[PDB]
């Protein structure tokens, strides 16, 4: 599961991945809540998901 | 332009 | 298209509605980007969709 970013979010706790428009996220692994774990480049970490959008195919 | 979202509370 | 509230709002805006869980949001408009118009009582106003549930 990969992921694009739409909106910029800056970590509030250091489980939290800081992410910015454009990335791509990958390594996504889901669960409701509002909040996803995954990994862009540098770390991975929980983002929230109403921040991106999932990637098709 | 919409505002920036909010995210879900940490629960 | 009504829905209930999941996690606690407080409007930071004259134009946003300040919503608590359990209550029942109505005549709500949708529109992307993370903000939906709704109303409780005789208030309306704007708020984060990712914090209610839509009614089924
Ligand atoms: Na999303
Ligand atoms: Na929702």
């Amino acid at each position: 599961v990969e992921a694009i970013v739409e909106f910029d979010y800056q970590a509030q706790h250091d489980d939290e991945l800081t992410i910015s428009v454009g990335e791509i996220i990958t390594n996504i692994r889901k669960e409701d809540g509002g909040w996803w774990e995954g990994q862009i480049n540098g770390r991975r970490g929980l983002f929230p998901d109403n921040f991106v959008r999932e990637i098709k195919k | 332009p919409a505002r920036p979202p909010k995210p879900r509370p940490r629960r």
